[PDB]
């Protein structure tokens, strides 16, 4: 990546061969096999569209995506058809709801207010309804440019 | 709503350990432990006064074990596939690579005095460790979506803690073999405030209050100047490398010539128990040992260990060299009854070998324990830096905690229960 | 006794009897007793009195000395109540009352020693082993013992209240052989079980379900004819006050065909009706256990137990007591699904099972909260919402469940069953988010299965093919459990499938082996070892990777390393090998020319046991020994006879008995026969099967051990 000495300095002062570009330096160390983590993880730009236009093709490589913003399934898609696995194991640190239901109860919120996505089960899964934020009094939602009015007068 | 606790080994002795924990809605077992000394059944705890329910899974949670030594966690193979349960074993990470070594090592003692009627065999070493989930240090852990448990930092042997168990509202920390004067060897323990509401501790050292280290060089340093040897019983592992790693730095501080030895054949560890040295805070002179050159002209220093003075390589080695006048043997470490090892270390020299002949003595006996252990400084210390609403007596003797207890209820004016080996015990939150 | 150890006896009863000296120590109390235990009841008891009249000092000073430390006075009450076995015996102790003595208010009865339970202990442990004649009763009638344990059967300790309930059954099981002490001690159990003290009670139900079920004299359904009413009637209160406790009085008074002679049926069934859904459970199971039973019953009980999944079953895509629990919380659902599946397993492979045992049902419940627990079912209403929800992703649950669905390989059918559960079991495999206490259980359930399917069959190669592309992730988890119980599942295959060329197209399809043949230099070493069993049951067949080239990283294994498994399991593989038969000479030379010189002990038994394979299986008597010497064997044999560790020392005699015997039967044979019958065996045979601690454990050795106290010894981690 582009920013790959500021990256690893800034994660050090507060094996792994980091590089600038693959243009350069890069190409006398290439040493197969190998992993090459690199740029940005829509499969659009940056360089991990060159090892996908390079790899696309041999069944024995292999993309592993770790991250949940981009849908994977259209992601990968623009390059079908193609014969290498595709894993999806994504790493979400984050706060799911069984945890977020035990913060509620613990830090007690008067209110709440969470985006359509999730005061209604997710439209994937519909059955379950356990994964929707469970809280009293009902969680206020808004939808994609609104303009809500938290009830509390002076 | 209450919290129950019971001392079904550990109580008012140093032998057996295992402390049955009862919060307001699960149960955990503390410290499954042993008792060596013995030859059948009566050396493992009486898991039955638990059985009386549906079987073990149904009623506990989780099992904890503290240290390595054998008095904490020489139990598990037995209370894991012989009485039967498969639920979450939570260790420390070091104590999931030694437990395995002292466990397969005792065995040999076990199979050995001819005891194997209703014990664990060596599948099962595997087969229970393989129910471990093991913890690091101040990150706590999630079981049953209220049973969280923490680590600490204690010392003593390289991988003990402190554990702290919680439920939410209440909890109970608890201690194993902990260290608070900040000795070289490992630290000093690290408990944070977090004034739990129940604190339980060992009393092995109480009635007393560095010299070791001075001495034992002192000693050995003597009886090598005059062509006579010196034998240090040990583990596999435990006492040793804090031996060895102080024969080094007093060797090359003072550049002797005198062969090193420290033979295990279990592990070789004498490079890999560092490994694990390090993450929490490889040899020169020391060579490997064989039944070769234990019999050369020489001032020398051996290592064995089948344990205790048990059968084994300690035993021959020793037998073979009681008929010196100026060699010296230590022993450092407790010794169990019904062991060489425990009719040398008081008085008796005058033995018996095999079949009805005669050995005499005419070596030094010394015991300088170099266990690692706290007393009334450190625990008052400790329990001043953890603030807690009771404290627990065990791994200890009767008139040292009867002695403790008053000093400890009169000065931060805390009530501390001394429970016997079996009595239950119920403190109210 | 002995003479030995006779002359020890004054010396070391002065200084029990004395306490300026330091303190004794219960081991050596407790091996101590074991002895007198052993000697006296082995013969008479009053000649040992009679010529050692030193016993009787130690057994008058303690209830005189009155500053005996906390457990001397223990020894001595154990010993009185050991010696105190024969009348005769009886009566040379009741010399000066001295069992109305110390086991009357003049010892520690009413002395202020009533504080460590381990006196206690002694006390009643004591009296139990004494009560053994009609005048010891009569003793504890007259003088009053009954009234104190009475007291003492409610105390904080465990170990006297087990004891005293022992105690009790004992005393009354002895009176019966209605006299005062056994028709008291009726009487308290009535007065006790119409009480309502919850330990009080539990502790009558305890006494009684001792008292039945350890004797069936007729006095016992004479007693429990008057009782059935007390009994039964406890099941009125809204809480059953000992629950588990009444569930084994009824399991204990039911397997019987006297007792069953017209109210334990009707009670038991009352109680079925009753019981919540925590104690109810086992009482069912263990009425169906029992092989005699009114069958409208075990309609009941069986139907009451397959409640829970008959009923989740009405909650997902093919009576409320029971789901109500079902959706109380997570840990109580969880409890009961576990409970039930662990109950219903324990019940298959029993011949009273009931008719029909459904197969069908069972194995579409248990798949179905198999897939539920891993988070891919689809519920069909709101009680099969929330389960999904409140069970996603447990353990205990999948774990009893994998348990269960593994459990069920004795129950025949088509093959439709077996790919049933295959579609369940190959998903619990390759499902991201499994804990390795998971995957065990679920590759043993899967090679149950596998290997109970009637060349192979239509679907085998199918499911091979899906099923490795998991065997060759799960081979590489990062936690060492699942990098073991995969190769385990792999050796299992192995063992079971090794002459089916199309498993071999599935696997040498794969990519497994070229894996395991990696995995020998994992650092964790039980890795390892797992590793190196599974290359050789495998070898055994002709399935390597893309012989020899294993051959030597085994000896490497087994020259250097830094653990012990390893060398203890490739010497178990090179058994394997040379027993099957998969030059053979230098091979086991250059095995035990380098297991030899090894340092721990289980490989030398191994190694051992490697020579005894290869002796049996060479044995021309010249040149056969010729060939048998050149490895070497004489030399490791008698180089470890007198070895360090024993057990060696028993396998190496025992291979020289084999020896000797396969000699006589039939360097040169003249000095080989002569330098094997210069030494002994038979002796050597006895001084080697004997203990270890056979001299450390004898009664003159503790005796010394203990009369010598006064040295250095405190007490520490071992
Ligand atoms: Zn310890
Ligand atoms: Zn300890």
């Amino acid at each position: 990546s582009p920013v790959a000495n500021s990256s690893l300095e800034f994660s050090q002062i507060f094996k792994l061969k980091h590089y600038p570009s693959i243009h350069g330096d890069f190409s006398n160390d290439f040493r197969q096999p190998c992993v090459v983590f690199t740029g940005h993880p829509s499969l659009r730009f940056g360089d991990v569209v060159h090892f996908m236009e390079l790899w696309g093709k041999s069944s024995l490589n292999t993309v592993i995506f770790t991250e949940p913003d981009f849908s994977y399934l259209e992601a990968l898609a623009p390059y079908q058809p193609l014969a290498m696995k595709c894993i999806y194991c994504p790493i979400d640190t984050r706060l799911n709801f069984i945890q977020v239901s035990k913060l509620l109860k613990e830090v007690q919120p008067l209110h709440v207010v969470c985006p359509e996505q999730y005061t209604q089960p997710p439209p994937a899964q519909s059955h379950r309804m356990d994964l929707m934020i469970d809280c009293q009094p009902p969680a206020m939602s808004y939808r994609r440019a609104e303009v809500l009015a938290l009830p509390f007068k002076r | 709503p209450e919290i129950r606790v019971t001392p079904l080994g550990a109580g008012q002795d140093v032998g057996r350990s295992c402390i049955l924990v009862s919060i307001a809605g699960k149960n955990v077992m503390l410290d499954c432990g042993m008792h060596m000394g013995f030859n059948d059944d009566r050396r493992f705890p009486d898991f039955s006064y638990i059985t009386q329910n549906g079987r073990l899974t149904d009623f506990l949670d989780c099992v904890i074990i503290s240290h390595f030594h054998l008095d904490h966690c020489g139990a598990l193979p037995y209370f894991s596939e012989m009485v039967g349960y498969d639920g979450p074993i939570y260790m420390t990470h070091p104590t999931q690579a030694i437990c395995p070594i002292l466990l397969e090592d005792y065995r040999k003692i076990a199979v050995d005095k001819k005891g194997e009627a209703n014990f664990f065999t060596s599948q099962m070493i595997k087969d229970c460790m393989k129910k471990v989930v093991a913890v690091h240090l101040h990150q706590t852990v999630q079981v049953d979506d209220e049973l969280e448990i923490k680590a600490y930092y204690a010392g003593h042997v390289l991988g003990a803690a402190m554990f702290q168990i919680k439920v939410g509202s209440e909890s109970v920390v608890y201690t194993g073999d902990y260290n608070m004067t900040p000795d070289r060897h490992l630290g000093a323990a690290w408990i944070d405030k977090c004034r739990p509401n129940l604190l339980i501790t060992e009393s092995t050292y109480a009635t007393t209050i560095r010299c070791r280290e001075r001495d034992f060089l002192k000693k050995v340093h003597e009886t090598v100047e005059r062509g006579g040897k010196v034998l240090i019983p040990v583990f596999a592992l435990g006492r040793a490398q804090e031996l060895c790693i102080l024969l080094e730095t007093f060797w090359e501080r003072m550049n002797l010539k005198v062969p090193i030895y420290f033979s295990t054949g279990l592990t070789e560890k004498a490079n890999h128990y560092y490994k694990l040295f390090i993450p929490w805070t490889e040899f020169k002179h020391i060579k490997a040992f064989d039944r070769a050159f234990a019999d050369n002209p020489g001032p020398m220093v051996v290592f064995a260990t089948p344990g205790m003075l048990h059968a084994g390589q300690s035993l021959q080695i020793f037998r073979k060299w009681a008929g010196n006048e100026k060699n010296m043997v230590i022993m450092p470490g407790y010794c169990v009854q019904g062991t060489v090892g425990h009719k040398i270390l008081s008085g008796q020299r005058k033995l018996e070998m095999e079949g009805r002949q005669v050995l005499e003595v005419k070596m030094q006996v010394e015991y300088m324990s170099f266990s690692a252990h706290a007393d009334a400084k450190g625990i008052m210390q400790l329990v001043g830096q953890a603030e807690p609403e009771s404290v627990l007596l065990v791994h200890g003797e009767a008139k040292k905690m009867e002695f403790l207890k008053q000093k400890i209820e009169q000065e931060l004016r805390v009530n501390c229960y001394m429970p016997a080996n079996g009595e239950t015990v119920t403190l109210p939150t | 006794m002995d003479p030995e150890c006779a002359q020890l006896l004054p010396a070391l009863c002065a200084v029990l009897v004395d306490p300026r000296q330091p303190v004794a120590d219960d081991t050596c109390l407790e091996k101590l007793l074991d002895w007198f235990k052993t000697v006296t009841e082995g013969e008479s008891s009053v000649v040992l009195l009679q010529e050692h009249p030193c016993l009787v000092e130690l057994l008058s000073h303690v209830l005189k000395v009155q500053d005996l430390s906390s457990g001397v006075l223990s020894f001595s009450l154990r010993l009185a109540g050991t010696f105190a076995a024969q009348e005769n015996c009886f009566q040379y102790l009741q010399q000066g009352e001295l069992l109305p003595g110390l086991f009357g208010e003049p010892g520690p009865l009413g002395r202020a020693t009533w504080a460590v339970p381990t006196v206690r202990s002694g006390w009643i442990q004591g009296l139990r082993s004494l009560a053994q004649h009609p005048s010891a009763l009569r003793f504890l009638a007259d003088h009053g013992a009954v009234d104190t344990i009475f007291s003492l059967q409610g105390d904080s300790s465990l170990f006297v209240a087990s004891a005293a309930s022992q105690l009790l059954v004992h005393v009354l099981a002895l009176s019966m052989r209605w006299p005062a002490c056994a028709q008291k001690i009726m009487d308290h159990v009535e007065e006790s079980l119409c009480s309502a003290a919850t330990p009080k009670v539990t502790q009558a139900l305890n006494v009684l379900t001792t008292t039945f079920g350890r004797c069936q004299s007729p006095w016992t359904e004479a007693l429990w004819v008057r009782l059935s009413p007390r009994v039964a009637c406890l099941l009125e209160r809204d809480p059953i006050p000992a629950a588990h406790s009444f569930v084994d009085l009824l399991l204990c008074v039911a397997r019987s065909p006297v007792f069953s002679s017209g109210s334990l049926w009707e009670t038991v069934a009352r109680a079925l009706s009753c019981l919540g859904p925590t104690h109810m459970g086992p009482l069912a199971l263990g009425i169906l256990k029992l092989e005699h039973c009114p069958q409208a019953l075990r309609t009941q009980a069986f139907q009451v137990l397959l409640q829970p999944l008959a009923c989740v079953l009405k909650a997902t895509v093919q009576d409320a007591t029971t789901v109500d629990t079902l959706l109380a919380s997570k840990s109580s659902c969880a409890g009961l699904l576990c409970r039930t599946l662990a109950h219903l397993e324990e019940l298959q492979p029993l011949p009273q099972r009931p008719s029909p045992w459904p197969q069908a049902s069972l194995l579409g419940a248990t798949v179905t909260v198999l897939r539920l627990c891993d988070g891919s079912a689809a519920p069909a209403s709101s009680v099969g919402g929330h389960l999904c929800g409140t069970l996603a992703g447990c353990v205990r649950v999948q774990r009893a469940a994998l348990d269960f669905l593994g459990t069920l390989s004795q129950g025949t059918g088509p093959q439709e069953l077996v790919t049933q559960a295959l579609a369940v079991l190959l998903e619990c495999l390759e499902s991201p988010g499994s804990s390795p206490t998971v995957l065990k259980k679920a590759f043993q359930a899967t090679l149950r299965w596998l290997l109970s399917s009637p060349d192979l069959g239509p679907l085998i190669p199918q499911f091979l093919r899906e099923l490795f592309p998991v065997l060759q992730k799960r081979l590489c988890h990062p936690c060492w459990e699942v990098r073991d119980s995969a190769l385990e599942f792999l050796t299992q295959l192995s063992r079971h499938w090794g002459g089916q060329a199309d498993f071999r197209c599935a696997l040498l399809a794969s990519e497994v082996p070229q894996l395991a043949l990696q995995l020998l230099q994992d650092p964790e070493s039980y890795v390892r070892a797992s590793a190196v069993t599974a290359m050789g049951q495998l070898s055994s067949q002709g399935l390597h990777a893309p012989r020899q080239s294993l051959f030597l990283e085994l000896l490497h294994i087994l020259s250097v390393d830094s653990e012990g498994f390893p060398r203890r399991a490739v010497m178990q593989v090179f058994t394997e090998w040379l027993r099957d038969g998969h030059d053979t000479e230098q091979f086991v030379a250059t095995v035990l020319q380098a297991a030899s010189r090894d340092l721990d002990w289980e490989v030398r038994a191994q190694g051992l046991e490697l020579a005894l394979v290869f002796l049996g299986q060479t044995l021309p008597l010249t040149e056969a020994l010729r060939a048998l010497c050149h490895v070497g064997l004489f030399d490791f044999a008698f180089c470890a006879l007198f070895d360090c560790d024993r057990p060696v020392a028993q396998k190496s005699c025992d291979l020289l008995l084999f020896l000797r015997d396969k000699i006589a039967s039939y360097q040169e044979p003249e000095a080989v026969l002569a330098m094997l019958r210069s030494l002994d065996l038979e002796g050597l045979r006895s001084t080697l099967a004997e203990s270890s601690d056979h001299v450390e454990k004898s009664p003159q050795s503790l005796l010394q051990d203990m009369l010598a106290t006064g040295g250095f010894l405190e007490a520490d981690c071992y």
